[PDB]
DNA sequence: GCTAATAAACTAAAAACTATTATTATGG
DNA sequence: CATAATAATAGTTTTTAGTTTATTGGG
């Protein structure tokens, strides 16, 4: 689906850009669905994650009296869901912005990160910004230029570097 | 090589950290300090596989299990920890300077031999794997050789023994930084990074010990062991231990599969797998699973030879792994793939095959770009001779695009912006990126493991920006932008 | 006395966490176990009470994960393993009570972090209804429902070297109330479902060890009178010897198998009809 | 390998499940000819190198 | 006028790091 | 049957592998 965004660096560029998947396993929908073998009705099959207690009965107990904790040094650091929310901050929005430019002769293959290709659209609702994109891609193949770019997946995720 | 790098801070009492001696900042305790704390928080976010004791060379009433004169010991040899960190706020800034006044006191008379004695023992304590031994000390007193020569004699002899031993003592500027004055005859036995040390640059996990290793299988007769490995990692999130939210008691969360109906705690063997497809629900078996993953042996089985032309970005996968030669089972192995390298400018066609990771699971076509011995004039080997495993997709990789062909624009934006983007090249880095989020996250874990007032958010250099580039370039690119209605809508 | 002096210095010595501490714990411990290796009948009395007292002590008030009580206890228990090759029935009133213990014991760390303790609990006590059945093996019902109740866990996470699904862990103590019976019949089709598994003798999948180490000795002190020869799963468990491959180190589980079958060659009519020679060559 | 599986399973869920494959297992294999033609240099290089210890 | 198509996170996970004990060989 | 036999069969924390988690969506 459309990833929109506008490809803004500096103070001046701010291009329209909806960004798509090229690389992409397809992944199996419907799933081994366990079912009981003398009667292969998982709706008969219960899936419960008794939250118990380091006790001889291990007394279960909700989140609603646990913590996460964090193994911090020689140490555990307890951060609950509030506090472990509150101290996080990431690129709000679907966010892409290059960075800078460097040759991609400094790169190599070998120096590759990221599990895909994502082909990046040109300029929305303007084929005049996108023919002058298709001509920015040329200036970057001829310079073996890289657009570096900070990349929020969304405003739900984190952002990642890229280019 | 698995082992516990273990280092010991030795920090002065008497003067040397209380001293200016050629300088004119503040007594060198609170910086000193300051420094070592903040080395303690780097290994905390980034190796906690490192033992750690600080000593205090100098001591008017000893606090030392060895008793011996002039002994300061505070914090035995472990890995770093919160406890420490506490230990070293009471003597952190010129609060903790005028504790160290209360308990103990500076101007402390010293015994360097027997600091040597002590430290050999708390290095002789260790019972683990041991990587490194390094002895850290700052002193303003560069060369206080004024002492009794049988305390110098004997603690070079002692400096012998213990680096002998193995054990390293390192002496960094504190009172004649640099043109090597610092030290001034204590370079004897000894043989800047202040701000790195205080930088405390952290998050740096790597591997310690070999693994994922395999054979190259490549025809039914020929097989080469071989070792697969990462430098590219996806950083996780720290585990989340339920803790009681009260007690701080971690959580035995029983889950198991049961059924809803009858009380009745299933098994994976009175229980089948099974695809509700069409009009037939599709069973299967745990180990009927296990075989449609199963399909071959774990290795590297030939399956032809490409050159190192078809291969374009969106022949791109996974981010590709290591090999290299191995010698356990295969002689010839390191042999062979030297002759392979030597003949490499040859071997742009390289090897093709269809890996299998382990047994139970299928195996998959990766190619491997063949890593020469890259070894830099300072010695580093960058892409160690061997093999990078980038992954040849399947029609399974794919996810298409329309096909708006779009036709190139008039020569002269073409120009015009190269002369923008090599005007306005960004200075290359690779070791530039740390992620923000992860960043803030290190600084939210060791702020809020004391009692911080807030978690540094690090400006990263990742963060783009609006101006640096419009004055390394300019507005330039705008105005160049001379289309009607720019993207800048 | 000696065992007074180790009831209560190592009562003593156990302060903090000193792991240190907990080691020369473990050393009185062995100091102790030498002691008991070197009996006298009026010894064999006073090291009755001090084995209540201190064995307590120590399963009580170290109760805890660190290393000192990890490594001193794991001994702890193999001692008093060691030592109940001879007791008698003395240990009566005392029997009860280390069941109570050891019940909570394997509660512990040992449904946690299940090690040599877990199966010195096993032992101890199996080997302990096999000296002792029935003047207080009741409580050891309402234990076993329990058991069964965690015994059809699903979760195989512990240990392969203790695990404990088939060879030892015998359940036959109680008089087999329809409790057992009923538990039984499902512990028994397990046991099918999962040698079925075992016997994919092409696979690379022993997975021998105390794997099949545990509860097909269960099945052994539970098949004596159980599931008589009258179906298909008669002959599946007759044809489960078949392997008992090569395997060489001894070949004990092998040979276990087959032991087995030895114990329950009563067990086997109606089909051994068939494969006359090929049985018993 | 999934979808003959699925074709084992619905016409005949009654019987014991195949291999993987031939065929699309067939469609993998390295070419032949090049083994052909690698077998005499390949018996050179494999008995120019022992590849055990 | 409607209703995914994902993808932050799932919540995990199989890796020898390490090897004591049994090995069943040979004093007993 | 002799009785300290000294190899494999794991013990390990491995990172790293498939986990629904998520919202735009046909009216």
């Amino acid at each position: 689906i459309h990833w929109p965004c506008r490809l803004t660096i500096g103070s001046n560029l701010s291009i329209r850009i909806a960004a798509y998947k090229s690389i992409l396993q397809e992944r199996v929908k419907k799933t081994w669905t366990v079912v009981d073998a003398k009667t292969l009705k998982k709706e008969d099959i219960q899936k419960e994650t008794v939250y118990c207690l380091n006790d001889d009965d291990e007394t279960e107990v909700l989140k609603e009296d646990i913590i996460q904790g964090f193994r911090y040094g020689s140490d555990i650091v307890p951060f609950s869901k509030v506090d472990e929310e509150q101290m996080k901050y990431k690129s709000e929005g679907k966010c892409f912005s290059v960075l800078g430019f460097c040759k991609s002769s400094q790169v190599q293959r070998r120096f590759f990160m990221g599990n895909q290709v994502l082909k990046v659209f040109a300029a929305r609702d303007d084929e005049a910004a996108a023919v002058a994109l298709s001509s920015l891609i040329h200036a970057l193949d001829d310079l073996d230029m890289v657009a570096i770019v900070r990349y929020a997946y969304d405003k739900r995720a984190n952002p990642q570097v890229g280019v | 090589y698995s082992g516990r790098d273990s280092l010991i801070f030795l920090v002065d009492a008497s003067k040397a950290m209380f001293e200016s001696q050629s300088e004119d900042e503040l007594t060198p305790f609170d910086m000193s300090i300051q420094c070592i704390q903040s080395v303690y928080i780097s290994k905390i976010i980034s190796s906690d596989r490192d033992l750690l004791a600080v000593v205090f060379y100098g001591t008017e009433k000893d606090k030392n299990s060895v008793n011996f004169k002039n002994i300061y010991v505070l914090q035995e040899l472990d890995n770093p920890g919160a406890k420490r960190i506490l230990e070293l706020d009471q003597f952190k800034g010129q609060q903790g300077q005028k504790r160290f006044q209360d308990m103990m006191g500076h101007g402390s008379d010293y015994s360097l031999s027997e600091v040597l004695w002590v430290c050999a023992n708390l290095f002789s304590d260790v019972q683990f794997k041991m990587s490194h031994k390094r002895i850290m000390l700052f002193t303003n007193e560069d060369n206080p050789h004024g002492n009794d020569s049988a305390k110098a004699s004997r603690a070079r002899t002692k400096a012998g023994d213990l680096r002998d031993t193995g054990i390293f003592l390192d002496l960094m500027h504190l009172k004649k930084p640099g043109g090597f004055d610092i030290s001034l005859f204590y370079r004897d036995i000894i043989s800047s990074k202040l701000e790195d040390l205080l930088r405390k640059v952290r998050a740096k996990e790597t591997r310690k010990r070999a693994l994922s290793r395999l054979k190259l299988k490549l025809n039914k007769d020929i097989v080469i062991s071989v070792g697969i490995y990462n430098l590219v990692q996806k950083a996780l999130k720290p585990p989340p231990i339920k803790l009681y939210r009260e007690t701080n008691e971690p959580v035995k969360t029983k889950t198991r599969t049961f059924n809803t109906s009858t009380g009745g705690l299933l098994l994976p063997s009175d229980t089948k797998r099974s695809q509700i497809y069409g009009s037939r629900q599709i069973i299967l078996e745990k180990e009927e699973t296990e075989e449609l993953k199963r399909f071959d042996d774990p290795g590297l089985m030939l399956m032809g030879f490409k050159p190192l032309v078809l291969l374009k970005k969106h022949h791109y996968l996974r981010p590709s792994l290591f090999v290299y030669p191995e010698e356990s089972l295969v002689i010839g192995s390191s042999t062979l793939f030297s002759a392979l390298l030597i003949k490499c400018l040859e071997k742009e066609v390289a090897a093709l095959c269809r890996y299998t990771p382990r047994r139970n699971i299928p195996p998959y076509f990766v190619a491997l770009v063949p890593q020469e011995e890259e070894l830099d004039d300072q010695k580093i080997q960058v892409t160690p001779p061997g093999f990078q495993l980038v992954f040849l997709p399947f029609a399974d990789d794919k996810r298409k695009m329309p096909f708006t062909e779009k036709i190139m624009a008039t020569p002269e934006q073409v120009g015009k912006m190269k002369a923008i983007v090599e005007k306005l090249r960004f200075t290359y880095r690779s070791d530039s990126f740390e992620n923000p989020v992860l960043q803030q996250h290190f600084r939210n874990l060791e702020a809020l493991a004391l009692d911080l007032m807030e978690p540094e958010q690090a400006v990263d250099l990742t963060l783009p920006k609006v101006e640096a580039m419009n004055k390394r370039l300019g507005s330039l690119v705008d105005e160049f932008k001379e289309l009607v209605y720019p993207p800048d809508y | 006395c000696s065992l007074l002096r180790l009831q209560e210095t190592l009562s003593a010595a156990d302060r903090c966490g000193a792991a240190l501490a907990g080691h020369q714990l473990i050393r009185g411990l062995g100091q102790e176990c030498v002691l008991s290796s070197s009996p006298a009948v009026l010894a064999l009395q006073t090291s009755l009470v001090f084995s209540r007292d201190f064995g307590l002590l120590v399963f009580v008030r170290k109760s805890l994960n660190s290393i000192e009580f990890r490594e001193c206890r794991e001994e702890i228990l193999k001692f008093l393993c060691i030592f109940l090759e001879k007791m008698g029935q003395k240990i009566a009133p005392y029997s009860v009570e280390i069941k109570n213990t050891c019940t909570s014991v394997y509660t512990k760390d040992r449904a946690a972090k299940c090690k040599i303790p877990a199966l010195d609990l096993l032992i101890k006590l199996l080997q302990t209804f096999r000296s002792s059945r029935l003047m207080d093996e009741f409580k050891i019902g309402e234990l076993f429902s329990k058991f069964y109740g965690e015994l059809a866990l699903k979760k195989k996470i512990p240990d392969t070297v203790l695990e404990k699904v088939y060879e030892l862990l015998g359940l036959l103590g109680e008089v087999h109330p329809s409790e057992m019976i009923n538990n039984a019949e499902n512990l028994f089709r397990a046991f099918l479902g999962e040698l079925k598994t075992q016997m994919t003798s092409a696979v690379r999948e022993p997975k021998l060890p105390v794997l099949a180490g545990c509860l097909k000795g269960l099945s052994s002190l539970l098949c004596n009178f159980t599931k008589s020869m009258e179906e298909d799963p008669q002959t599946s468990r007759e044809i489960f010897n078949f392997v008992l491959q090569i395997d060489l180190k001894r070949y004990a589980v092998p040979s276990a198998g087959l032991r087995l079958f030895a114990l329950h060659a009563s067990q086997f009519s109606t089909c051994l009809l068939d494969n006359y020679v090929s049985l018993f060559e | 390998r999934l979808f003959q599986c699925l074709l084992h399973r619905a016409l005949h869920p009654r019987e014991p499940l195949p291999p993987i494959q031939q065929h699309i297992w067939n469609m993998l294999n390295p070419p032949a000819e090049v083994t052909t033609k690698s077998q005499i240099p390949l018996s050179k290089i494999k008995t120019l190198f022992p590849l055990i210890e």
